Parts: structure tokens; C-alpha cells; sequence
């Protein structure tokens, strides 16, 4: 019968299909590690796949992977248990440290490019032409912590200039340096910013960008970080609202 | 409230963005459209350009006119009166030629023939347009996945409305033009093939359009989750995997004990979707050509 | 084992119920109290499944089928054998996913990231309740809710729908078959998209999101962008359950005839109502 042979033929294309995109799905994170970050016995059914390399556009070098996995900076967390599958506890500052859910990770030390090899996010001060067309301008609102206290004003918007959006709000502290809000933990309210993950007291502590007028992929992974652990670590200082 | 990124709080508008340029032929975009605000909260507000090559013309103008036809069509049913044209608009039916006609083309106009040419006019609209999705993407150098995926939707509709009616015998088989009458015919179709249900190719394209639904559910949900470290930066985070990309696998994993990367969930969702069609195109061209009766044949093959 | 960047994330904290008692893994998978709670629920419904296999007298995964609670016993309670397992069971599921979508949020709060995920499996466990609690309560009776087999469940789909006549007739469930197609299409053409992008033509370096803009506005006029996709993505599929559970919950209780016959509404419109000709004169 021709069904027959239909349905028991995309049965057999089905399982490879599943095998084929579960070892797609290894070329980033595998080989599996103890917690002591050496190679676990037990790896699973499905075996790596056979390397793939990615040209990367602008000069900026190719992605080969799978490849040899490594984390490229020190995690500050000791183990809590003497067996396998407990949490292991910062061993210093959390958010300093970037651990938990402050993590960053080491991405490239040079910004995200467009199309046409310029920066992709710029202050808009800096982006001819970029204006805010719609929805309350944020620049010069005063930024509020969960504490309730002022940390700061908004300076600027970080566009992204090839999608034409709002990445981050550059926000000027006390001592008149400034630092970068992502755009997504931030609430712009009539009269403020409210950004609910960090007290008013941590917004210095934010990863600073060591040039300003762009940002690097790993400053923005600091940063991204820092600000989404504040939802975490400092909930003590988090008010009821 | 957490703000939960599903609207913009801020809308930016630059100079507008004409494109990347690589080996298209400039000289057939238009230039931009207006902007728009309202869409602009949600996504991109910029509309156009466009770009308009002699196969975009041919299947603009192809389309238009399968259009036309039913149209004039409808219009004639409603003895040409607005008011009942309105009133009986999910009534009305372009239908085949009646079996008698086979796969002739010997059938009246008003019975058959204008069906006939609509269907002529939509063959040459989707395929010319297949060719574009394929050549936009050429110029671009782009890979060609869109095509591809798009020949899968492509083939359940020609088995619906060419394939399985030329392997039947008549163009009577194939489906009306009609809101209301095309879903009577799948009714029927069901009904008289012993219930779709029983059809596992119906079964598995079911299993896929759910599935289809709970990966972009599961997949839109994650990157808007991850959007506060730049999640939806897919290709960046392709080429130098960040915490977006960690958090998300780390969630899936903790939660269901296996997970994606952000190129891989790309092929997982390529793939969901496409069997739909694949699956289903299959299931609807053994029907009556190789199975009756799906009932009966799901009692003698398990 | 741990994925190669995983450690950084395995912190304490995060947890709603029962501070660090239940802050642990077993192999990927994170338990805390809701873990422990699915456990609980899942575990004693499979229990309860086997044992109605037990009085059904099959094995086989094909045929064991729970029913619920014939009309007779409105939304009463029934004899295990009877009904009485179903609506056990039936608790037993809601418990286990409310706890997994509860699960899901200390997984959030423990990684840093945003609850959109468990909201969205929210709309699942809505569209389930509809059908197995919702709707039997305002019709009155838990016998119309579906039963808990492979095809049984499907015979209960078929039978309702055609209670109603033609069910494509639903306005409701022809707006939630559209998200679901339509959703679909956007699935395709987006993973086609970041994959066409990602691997170009041969030899050539990666594209970018601006390859991918421009392509889609040479072929359709228009580009949402990259953040708006997974915006539309995750709208596309919970307005498709969203107007499942209503074009369920409307059927049997504001609407209970022949869903073909409520279209006459637009037919008999007084304007036109009486002119002649067209296909309804
Ligand atoms: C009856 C039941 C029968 C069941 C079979 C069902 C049908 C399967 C169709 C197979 C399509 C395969 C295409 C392919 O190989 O992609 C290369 C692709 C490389 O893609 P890439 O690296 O991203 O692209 C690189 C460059 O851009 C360069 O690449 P590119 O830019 O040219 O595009 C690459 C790729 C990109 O796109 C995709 O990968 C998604 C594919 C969607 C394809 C839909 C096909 C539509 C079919 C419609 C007709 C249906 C008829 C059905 C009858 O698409 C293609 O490879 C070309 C497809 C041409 C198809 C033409 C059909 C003509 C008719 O690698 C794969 O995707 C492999 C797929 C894995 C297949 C599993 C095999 C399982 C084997 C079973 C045995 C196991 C035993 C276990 C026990
Ligand atoms: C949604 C509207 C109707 C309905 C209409 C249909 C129709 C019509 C069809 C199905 C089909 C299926 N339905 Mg149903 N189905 C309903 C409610 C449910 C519920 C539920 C708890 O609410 C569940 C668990 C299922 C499960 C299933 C699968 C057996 C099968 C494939 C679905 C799929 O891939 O989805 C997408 C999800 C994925 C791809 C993820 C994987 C999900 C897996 C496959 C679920 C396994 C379920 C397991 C066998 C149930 C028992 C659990 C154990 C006790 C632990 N249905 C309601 C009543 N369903 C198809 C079939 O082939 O039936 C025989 C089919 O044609
Ligand atoms: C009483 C009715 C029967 C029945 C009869 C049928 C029939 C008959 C068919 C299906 C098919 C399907 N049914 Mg069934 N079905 C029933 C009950 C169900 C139930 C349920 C909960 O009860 C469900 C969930 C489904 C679900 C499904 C889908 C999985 C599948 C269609 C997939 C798809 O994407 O198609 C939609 C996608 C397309 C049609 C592709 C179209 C692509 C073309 C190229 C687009 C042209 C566009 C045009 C130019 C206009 C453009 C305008 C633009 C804006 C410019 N059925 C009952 C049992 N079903 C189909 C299938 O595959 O079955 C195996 C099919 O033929
Ligand atoms: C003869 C049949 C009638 C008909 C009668 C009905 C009836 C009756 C119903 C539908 C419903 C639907 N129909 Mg209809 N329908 C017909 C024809 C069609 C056609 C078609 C192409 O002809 C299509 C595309 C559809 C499409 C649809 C969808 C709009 C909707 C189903 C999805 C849903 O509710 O998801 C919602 C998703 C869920 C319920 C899944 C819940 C999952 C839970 C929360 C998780 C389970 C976990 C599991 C147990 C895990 C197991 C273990 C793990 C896998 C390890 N119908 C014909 C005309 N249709 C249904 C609906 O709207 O329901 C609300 C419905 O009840
Ligand atoms: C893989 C399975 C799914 C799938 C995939 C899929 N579909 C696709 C693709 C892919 C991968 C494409 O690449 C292609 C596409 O271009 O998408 C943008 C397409 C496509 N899928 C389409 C539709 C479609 N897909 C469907 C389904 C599906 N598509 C599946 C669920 C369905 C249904 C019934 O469920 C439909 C209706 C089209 C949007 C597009 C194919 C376009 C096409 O072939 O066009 C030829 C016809 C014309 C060119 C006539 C156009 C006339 C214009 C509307 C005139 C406008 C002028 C002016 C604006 C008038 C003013 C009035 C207006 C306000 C109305
Ligand atoms: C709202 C949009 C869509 C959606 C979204 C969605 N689903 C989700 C999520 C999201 C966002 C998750 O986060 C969650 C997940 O973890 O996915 C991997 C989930 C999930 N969606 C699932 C399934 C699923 N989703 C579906 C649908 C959809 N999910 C929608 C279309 C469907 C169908 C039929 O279309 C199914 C079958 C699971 C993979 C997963 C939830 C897993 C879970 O809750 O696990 C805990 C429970 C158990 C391990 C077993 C419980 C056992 C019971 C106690 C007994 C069985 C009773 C059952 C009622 C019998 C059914 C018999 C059938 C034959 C009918
Ligand atoms: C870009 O980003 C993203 C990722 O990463 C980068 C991702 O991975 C994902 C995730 C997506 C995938 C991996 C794609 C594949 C997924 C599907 C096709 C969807 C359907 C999934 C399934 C059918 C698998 C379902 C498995 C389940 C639900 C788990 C079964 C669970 C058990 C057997 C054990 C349950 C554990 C409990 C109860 C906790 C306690 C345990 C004890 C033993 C105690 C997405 C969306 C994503 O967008
Ligand atoms: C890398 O990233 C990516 C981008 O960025 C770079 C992109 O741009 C894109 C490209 C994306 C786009 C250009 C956007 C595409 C838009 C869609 C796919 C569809 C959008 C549609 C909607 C939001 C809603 C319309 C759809 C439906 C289903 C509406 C409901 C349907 C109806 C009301 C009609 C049927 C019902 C009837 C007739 C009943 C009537 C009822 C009563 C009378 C009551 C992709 C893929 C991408 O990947
Ligand atoms: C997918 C199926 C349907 C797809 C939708 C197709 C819609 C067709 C849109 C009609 C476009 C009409 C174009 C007329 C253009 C014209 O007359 O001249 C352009 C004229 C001047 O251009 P120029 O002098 O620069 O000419 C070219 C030059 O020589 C080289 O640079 O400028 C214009 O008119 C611009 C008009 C704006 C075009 C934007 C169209 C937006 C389209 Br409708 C978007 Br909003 C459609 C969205 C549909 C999405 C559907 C996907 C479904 C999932
Ligand atoms: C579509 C059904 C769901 C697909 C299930 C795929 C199985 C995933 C295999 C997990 C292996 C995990 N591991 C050991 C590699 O870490
Ligand atoms: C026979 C093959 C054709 C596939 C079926 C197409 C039916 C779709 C319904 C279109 C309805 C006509 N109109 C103008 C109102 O759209
Ligand atoms: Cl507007």
C-alpha cells in the first residue's frame, strides 16, 4: 500500500530530521562539564556535529563551532553542597563579580556594526537626523531607584540607527559621569524614570564604556547584567510600590 | 508593572533607510512610503520601498486579474446590485467545470470556464512570486530558505487545486472560489474520504500547526524575555554568543532538560512550520487517489 | 552535567515557596518547590490513568480512555469507575501545569529574565480549563468535557462540532484558525529569514539584520524588524488560543444552534434584506 510506505517513510525522515536538528542544537555549550568544569562521562545519545565556520562580515574574522568552550573570565562562586545539583553561593559581591543573575559573558571588546560597517548604536546626539517621533522624551527626566531616591538624569538615548529604536537611556549620576539603562528595565513615567532593579546606591556600580560616543558587545553584556541582577540582589532596598 | 516590551515606550525616527544595496538592480525600488506611527509601537513604522522588477509586474498584474475574475464573477450572481453584492458576498462561488467535463477545457464560461481562467491567473501569480522570493534573496546573497519554505505551503495548494485533481480525472475536484463554499468543500471532502481524522498525514500537520503555535509562542516569549540584555540580536548573538543567548538556553533547560542555540531554534522553527504543508500535502493527495476511505484504512494498517 | 557556561547561573535564590529547602537540580533540570509539586500532581494522575486502564481492562496506549462523568450527573461528583477518576484527574492535570507555569517563574527570577514565557503557557492552560472546566460549568454538567484518549478525544471533537452543524460556521473559530495559519506563516518565513541571513550564498560573509529588512521590503513593501517578530510571533499564537477558548466558551451556552444560521443576521439586515436576486433572494 502506498499510504503505508507514505507513513512509515516520513516516520524514518522524521527521526532523522529530530537527530539532525538536536546535533544543530550542540554547536554551542557541549561537551557537558562537571561543576568543576571538566568533561561529564555521560554526554548523551547525540554526538557533536561536524564544524560549521561563519564569515563574519567587516574583517571581523570567522565563528567556527563547535569548538573548544571556555568562559574566558573567573567566576567568583564556590560550591554550597558536597554533591552534585546544589546552588553554589557568590564568594564575594554578586553584582561586582557578575555572577548569578548579574552574569555577563565575554563577548567581543568591539561594537555591533550595521550593513555598512558603522556603529549600530550611537547616542542620538551623535545620529544626524534621529529625533524622538513619538511617546514622551525621556532626556532630562529624573531617574528614580527602587529605593525610591533619585540616582540621576537622563542625558540621552542610545539609538539602534539601522532598526530605528530606543536601546538604552544615558543617564548622568552625581559626579557627572553617566551611565548606560538598557531601554527594557526602564519605566518612562510623566514626570521620572523608574527603574525598579536597582536602589539608587548601585547605579554607580553600572559598568562604565570606556568611550563615549559607542559601546562594545561587552560592555553591553556588563551592563545588561548588572542592571538585570539588581532584581535579585538588591531586593532588600526594593520598597513596596 | 515591570515594563514587558510588547510596545514601545519611545518611538525614534531617522532619515529613511533605503536598504543594502549588494547586486539588487536600484533602478527598480520605488522610493520610500510614509511612516507609520501606529505601527510604530509594535514594529518597524517605515513603510517601503518596495522593489518592482517585470516578474513583480507579472504577478502584481496576474493576481489582480484571478481577482477581477472572481469578482465579475460575484458581481453577475448579485445580478449586479451593490446592495445584494454586499449582502451575499460570503455567498457567492466561482465553481469548477462539472465531472462530465473531465480535464477538458470545453466547459462554458458560466460553467466552468471562468473558474478555469481565475485558476490560470493564480497559477502564474504564486509561481512568478515564488521566483521572486528566490531572486530577491539572490541579489542580496542571501540563502535561499525563504523559497524553499515557501515551495512547501506552494505544494499543498497545488496538490489541493492541481496535482490531485489531474490525478482524479476532472477539475471538478478541485476547490471553489467562495468564503463560505470552500469550507463546505472541506467539509465534504472529509466526510466523503471517511473522515480526515483518520488520515495520518492529517494527524501529523495537526501535530505541526499546534506545534507551530506553541514554538513561537515558547520562541517570541524567550527573546522578549532576554530583549534587556539584546536578545533579539539573533545574528550577533549567533556570531558571539551573549547572555541573551545563555539565559534562554539555561531557561529551557532547567525547565524541560534540553534546549536550543539562537541559530538552532531558527531551524526547529523553519522545520515546525514547513511540515504543515508538507504533511498535509501529502495526506490530501492519497485521498481518492489511493485511499477511499481513510476509516477503513486505518482498520487494516494499524 | 552542566553546559560549558552554565555554572555562573546555578545561584541560590529565586524560589517562591520554601526559601532554599527545594533550590536544587536533578541532571539540567531545576526542582524547587513547584518541581516538587508537578511531581506530586503528574505522578499521582498517571497513577489514577493506570488504574482506569485497570477497570477499562486495556494496556494498550491507543485505547485507554478516561471519560468523564456522564450528563445524568450534572456537577455532581461520580464513582471512580464511573466519572469520579476523570474529574480526580482533571484536578490532578491543572495542578500540574499551574505548578509548572509556578515552576517557570522561579526559573525567571533565579536567571534574571522576564515572565513572558509563563504567561504565554498561561494562555494553554486557559484554553484546557475552557474545555474540561469553563464550559462544563455553565452548561451544567461535567460530560462535556472531553476524555482523556488518544482518539476518544478526537471522536469527542467530531461529535461536538457537528452538534453545531458545520463547525467552520463558529466566526470565532474561523478568526482562531487564521492566527493559527497565519502564525505559520510568520514561523516559516522567520526562521527562513535569521537561517538566510545567517548562512548565505556560499563563501560570503553572514548578513545582517539591515540583508534582512531590505529583503523583505524588496518583496512585500514593508519590514517589522527583529524585535517586532518575536512581538508578533508570540501575539499571533496566543490570540489563536485566545479565540479558540472563546469560540469554545460561546458554543453551548450563548450559541447552541446551527453556527451555519447566525450568519442570517448579516442577510436579514433590513436594508437589504428584501431585494431580489443574489444567492439569498
Ligand atoms: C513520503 C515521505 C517522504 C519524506 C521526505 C520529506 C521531504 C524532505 C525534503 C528534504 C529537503 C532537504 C533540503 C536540504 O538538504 O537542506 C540543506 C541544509 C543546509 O542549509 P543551510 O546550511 O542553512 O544553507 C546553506 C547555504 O545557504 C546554501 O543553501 P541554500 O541557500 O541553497 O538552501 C539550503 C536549504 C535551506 O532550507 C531548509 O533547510 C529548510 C527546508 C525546507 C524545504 C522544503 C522542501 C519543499 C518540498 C515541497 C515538495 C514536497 C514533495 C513531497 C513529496 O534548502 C535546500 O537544501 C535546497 C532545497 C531544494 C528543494 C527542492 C524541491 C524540488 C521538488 O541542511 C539541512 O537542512 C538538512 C535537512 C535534514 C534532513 C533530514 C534527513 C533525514 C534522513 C532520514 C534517514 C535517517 C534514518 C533514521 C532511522
Ligand atoms: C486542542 C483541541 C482539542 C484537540 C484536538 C486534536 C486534534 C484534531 C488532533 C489532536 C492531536 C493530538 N492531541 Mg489533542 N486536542 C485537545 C487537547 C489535547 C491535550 C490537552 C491536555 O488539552 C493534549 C495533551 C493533547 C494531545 C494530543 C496529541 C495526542 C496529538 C498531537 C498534538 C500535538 O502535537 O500538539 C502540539 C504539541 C507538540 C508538538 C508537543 C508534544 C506534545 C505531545 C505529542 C503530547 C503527548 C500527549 C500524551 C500522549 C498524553 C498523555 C500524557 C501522559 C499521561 C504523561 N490534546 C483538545 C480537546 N488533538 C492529533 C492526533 O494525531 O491525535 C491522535 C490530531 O489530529
Ligand atoms: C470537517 C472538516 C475536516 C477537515 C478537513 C480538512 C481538509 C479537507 C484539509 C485540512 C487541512 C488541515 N486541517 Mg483539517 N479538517 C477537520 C478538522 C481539523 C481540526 C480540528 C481541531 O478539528 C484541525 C486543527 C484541523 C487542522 C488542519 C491543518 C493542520 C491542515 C491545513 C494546514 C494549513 O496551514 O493550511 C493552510 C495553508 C494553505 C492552504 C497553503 C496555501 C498557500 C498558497 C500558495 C497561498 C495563496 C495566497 C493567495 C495568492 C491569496 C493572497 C492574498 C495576500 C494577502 C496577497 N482540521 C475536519 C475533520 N482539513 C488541509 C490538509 O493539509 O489536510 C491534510 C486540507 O486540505
Ligand atoms: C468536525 C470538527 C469541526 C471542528 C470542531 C472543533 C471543536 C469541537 C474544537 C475545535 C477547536 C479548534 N479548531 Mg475546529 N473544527 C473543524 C475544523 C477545523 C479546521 C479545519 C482546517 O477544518 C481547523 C484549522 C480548526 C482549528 C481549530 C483551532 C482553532 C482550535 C484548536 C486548537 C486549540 O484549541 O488549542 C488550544 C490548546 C490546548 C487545549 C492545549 C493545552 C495543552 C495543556 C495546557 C498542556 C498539556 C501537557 C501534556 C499533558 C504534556 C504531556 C507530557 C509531555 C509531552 C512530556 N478546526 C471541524 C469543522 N474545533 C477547539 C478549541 O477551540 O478549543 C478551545 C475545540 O474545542
Ligand atoms: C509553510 C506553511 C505556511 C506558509 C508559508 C509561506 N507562505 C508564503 C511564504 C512562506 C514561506 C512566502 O515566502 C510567501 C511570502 O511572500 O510571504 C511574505 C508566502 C505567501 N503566503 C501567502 C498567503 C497565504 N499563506 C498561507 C498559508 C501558509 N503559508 C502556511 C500556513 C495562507 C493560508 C490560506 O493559510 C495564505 C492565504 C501570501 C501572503 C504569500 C504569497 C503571495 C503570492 O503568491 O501572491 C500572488 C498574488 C498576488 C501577487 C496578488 C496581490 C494583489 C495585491 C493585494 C494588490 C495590492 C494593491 C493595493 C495595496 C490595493 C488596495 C486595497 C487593499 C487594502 C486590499
Ligand atoms: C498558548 C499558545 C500555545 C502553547 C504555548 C505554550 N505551551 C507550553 C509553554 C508555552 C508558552 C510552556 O512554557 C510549556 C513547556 O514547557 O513547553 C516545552 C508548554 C507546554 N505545552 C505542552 C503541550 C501542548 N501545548 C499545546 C498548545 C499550546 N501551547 C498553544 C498552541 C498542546 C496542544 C494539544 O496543542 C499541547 C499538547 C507541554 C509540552 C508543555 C507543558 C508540560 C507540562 O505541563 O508538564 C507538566 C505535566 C506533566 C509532565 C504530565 C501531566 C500528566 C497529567 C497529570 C495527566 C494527563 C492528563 C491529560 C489532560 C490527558 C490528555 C490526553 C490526550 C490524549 C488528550
Ligand atoms: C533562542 O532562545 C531559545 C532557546 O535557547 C537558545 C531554547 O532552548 C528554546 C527552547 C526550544 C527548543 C529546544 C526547540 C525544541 C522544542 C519543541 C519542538 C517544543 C516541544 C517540546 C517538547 C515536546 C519536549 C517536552 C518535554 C518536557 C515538557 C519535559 C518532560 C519532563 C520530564 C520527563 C521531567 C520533569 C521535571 C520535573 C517535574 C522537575 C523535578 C524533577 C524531578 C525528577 C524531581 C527556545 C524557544 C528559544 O527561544
Ligand atoms: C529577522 O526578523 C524578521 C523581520 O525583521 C527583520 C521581518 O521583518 C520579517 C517579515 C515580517 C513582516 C513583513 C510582517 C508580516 C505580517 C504577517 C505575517 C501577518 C500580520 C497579521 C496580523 C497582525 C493580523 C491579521 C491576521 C489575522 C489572522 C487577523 C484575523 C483574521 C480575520 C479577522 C479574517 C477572518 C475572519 C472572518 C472573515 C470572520 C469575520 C468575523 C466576524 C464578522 C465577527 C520576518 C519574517 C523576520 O524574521
Ligand atoms: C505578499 C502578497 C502581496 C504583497 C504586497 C504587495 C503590495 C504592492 C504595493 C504597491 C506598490 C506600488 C508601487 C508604486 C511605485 C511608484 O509608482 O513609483 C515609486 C514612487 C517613486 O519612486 P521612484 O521615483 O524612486 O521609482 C523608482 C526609481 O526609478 C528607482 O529608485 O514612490 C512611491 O510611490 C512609494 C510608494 C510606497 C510603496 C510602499 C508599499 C508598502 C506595501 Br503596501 C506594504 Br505596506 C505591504 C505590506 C504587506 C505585508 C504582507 C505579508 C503577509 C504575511
Ligand atoms: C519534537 C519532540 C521534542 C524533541 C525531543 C528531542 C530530544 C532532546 C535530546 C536531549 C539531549 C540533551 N543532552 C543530553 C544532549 O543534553
Ligand atoms: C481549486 C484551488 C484553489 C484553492 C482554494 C482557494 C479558495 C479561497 C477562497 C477565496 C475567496 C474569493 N474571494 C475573492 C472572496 O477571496
Ligand atoms: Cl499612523
Amino acid at each position: 500500500d502506498l499510504a503505508s510506505l507514505a507513513i512509515y517513510s516520513f516516520w524514518i525522515f522524521l527521526a532523522g530530521l529530530i537527530y539532525y536538528l538536536q546535533t544543530e542544537n550542540m554547536r554551542e555549550g557541549y561537551p557537558l562539564e562537571n561543576e568543576d568544569g571538566t568533561p561529564a562521562a555521560n554526554q548523551g545519545p547525540f554526538p557533536l556535529p561536524k564544524p560549521k565556520t561563519f564569515i563574519l562580515p567587516h574583517g571581523r574574522g570567522t565563528l567556527t563551532v563547535p569548538g573548544p568552550e571556555s568562559e574566558d573570565r573567573p567566576i567568583a562562586l564556590a560550591r554550597t553542597a558536597v554533591s552534585e545539583g546544589f546552588p553554589h553561593a557568590p564568594t564575594g559581591d554578586p553584582m561586582k563579580d557578575g555572577v548569578g543573575p548579574a552574569s555577563w559573558v565575554a563577548r567581543r571588546d568591539l561594537p555591533e556594526l550595521d550593513g555598512h560597517g558603522h556603529n549600530k548604536i550611537k547616542p542620538m546626539k551623535a545620529a544626524a537626523g534621529f529625533h524622538v517621533s513619538a511617546g514622551k522624551n525621556p532626556i532630562g527626566l529624573p531617574v528614580r531607584g527602587c529605593d525610591l531616591e533619585i540616582a540621576g538624569k537622563v542625558v540621552d538615548i542610545w539609538v539602534d540607527i539601522p532598526e530605528q529604536m530606543a536601546r538604552f537611556l544615558e543617564v548622568e549620576l552625581k559626579d557627572g559621569s553617566t551611565r548606560l539603562l538598557p531601554m527594557q528595565m526602564v519605566k518612562v513615567q510623566s514626570n521620572r524614570v523608574h527603574v525598579n532593579a536597582l536602589s539608587s546606591d548601585l547605579f554607580a556600580g553600572i559598568p562604565t564604556i570606556k568611550s563615549p560616543t559607542e559601546v562594545t558587545l561587552l560592555e553591553e553584556d556588563k551592563i545588561c547584567g548588572y542592571v538585570a541582577g539588581g532584581l535579585m540582589y538588591a531586593a532588600p532596598k526594593r520598597k513596596s510600590v | 508593572a515591570e515594563y514587558q516590551n510588547i510596545f514601545s515606550q519611545v518611538q525614534v525616527r531617522g532619515p529613511a533607510d533605503l536598504g543594502m544595496t549588494e547586486d539588487v538592480n536600484l533602478a527598480n525600488r520605488s522610493g520610500v512610503g510614509p511612516f507609520s506611527t501606529l505601527l510604530g509601537w509594535f514594529g518597524n513604522a517605515q513603510l517601503g520601498p518596495i522593489y518592482l522588477g517585470s516578474l513583480g509586474v507579472l504577478s502584481l498584474f496576474s493576481g489582480l486579474m484571478w481577482f477581477f475574475t472572481i469578482g465579475i464573477w460575484f458581481w453577475y450572481q448579485a445580478g449586479w446590485n451593490p446592495a445584494v453584492f454586499l449582502r451575499d458576498l460570503f455567498f457567492f462561488s466561482l465553481e469548477p467545470p462539472a465531472p462530465e467535463y473531465g480535464l477538458s477545457f470545453a466547459a462554458p464560461l458560466k460553467e466552468g470556464g471562468l473558474w478555469l481562467i481565475a485558476s490560470f491567473f493564480m497559477f502564474v501569480a504564486v509561481w512568478s512570486w515564488w521566483g521572486r522570493t528566490y531572486l530577491r534573496a539572490q541579489a542580496l546573497g542571501m540563502g535561499k530558505h525563504t523559497a524553499w519554505a515557501f515551495l512547501s505551503a506552494i505544494w499543498l495548494w497545488m496538490v489541493l487545486g492541481f496535482i490531485r485533481p489531474i490525478l482524479m480525472g476532472s477539475w471538478s475536484e478541485a476547490v471553489p472560489y467562495g468564503i463560505f463554499s470552500h469550507l463546505d468543500w472541506t467539509n465534504n471532502f472529509s466526510l466523503v474520504h471517511g473522515n480526515l481524522f483518520y488520515n495520518p498525514f492529517h494527524g501529523l500537520s495537526i501535530a505541526f500547526l499546534y506545534g507551530s503555535a506553541l514554538l513561537f509562542a515558547m520562541h517570541g516569549a524567550t527573546i522578549l524575555a532576554v530583549s534587556r540584555f539584546g536578545g533579539e540580536r539573533e545574528l550577533e548573538q549567533i556570531a558571539d554568543r551573549g547572555t541573551a543567548a545563555e539565559r534562554a538556553a539555561l531557561f529551557w533547560r532547567w525547565t524541560m532538560g534540553f534546549n536550543a542555540t539562537m541559530e538552532g531554534i531558527h531551524r526547529w522553527a523553519i522545520w515546525m512550520a514547513v511540515l504543515v504543508t508538507l504533511t498535509g500535502g501529502i495526506g490530501i493527495l492519497l485521498s481518492g487517489t489511493v485511499v477511499d476511505n481513510w476509516y477503513v484504512w486505518g482498520q487494516n494498517h494499524g | 552535567a552542566l553546559l560549558s557556561f552554565e555554572r555562573k547561573y546555578r545561584v541560590p535564590g529565586g524560589t517562591l515557596v520554601g526559601g532554599n529547602l527545594f533550590d536544587f537540580w536533578v541532571g539540567p533540570f531545576y526542582v524547587g518547590f513547584f518541581g516538587v509539586a508537578t511531581f506530586f500532581f503528574a505522578a499521582l494522575g498517571i497513577i489514577l490513568i493506570a488504574w482506569s486502564a485497570v477497570l477499562q481492562g486495556t494496556w494498550n496506549p491507543q485505547l485507554i480512555s478516561v471519560y468523564p462523568p456522564a450528563l445524568e450527573y450534572g456537577l455532581g461528583g461520580a464513582p471512580l469507575a464511573k466519572g469520579g477518576l476523570w474529574q480526580i484527574i482533571t484536578i490532578c492535570a491543572t495542578g500540574a501545569f499551574v505548578s509548572w507555569a509556578l515552576r517557570e517563574v522561579e526559573i525567571c527570577r533565579k536567571l534574571g529574565i522576564g515572565y513572558h514565557i509563563p504567561f504565554a503557557f498561561a494562555f494553554a492552560i486557559l484554553a484546557y480549563l475552557t474545555l474540561v472546566l469553563f464550559r462544563p460549568v455553565m452548561m451544567g454538567a461535567w460530560g462535556y468535557a472531553f476524555p482523556y484518549g488518544i482518539w476518544t478525544h478526537l471522536d469527542w471533537v467530531s461529535n461536538t462540532g457537528y452538534t453545531y452543524g458545520n463547525f467552520h460556521y463558529n466566526p470565532a473559530h474561523m478568526i482562531a484558525i487564521s492566527f493559527f495559519f497565519t502564525n505559520a506563516l510568520a514561523l516559516a518565513l522567520h526562521g527562513a529569514l535569521v537561517l538566510s541571513a545567517a548562512n548565505p550564498e556560499k563563501g560570503k560573509e553572514m548578513r545582517t539584520p539591515d540583508h534582512e529588512d531590505t529583503f523583505f521590503r524588496d518583496l512585500v513593501g514593508y519590514s517589522i524588524g527583529t524585535l517586532g517578530i518575536h512581538r508578533l510571533g508570540l501575539l499571533l499564537s496566543l490570540s489563536a488560543v485566545f479565540f479558540s477558548a472563546l469560540c469554545m466558551i460561546i458554543t453551548g451556552t450563548i450559541w447552541f444552534d446551527q453556527w451555519v444560521d447566525w450568519w442570517q443576521w448579516w442577510v436579514k439586515l433590513p436594508w437589504w434584506a428584501n431585494i431580489p436576486g443574489g444567492i439569498n433572494g
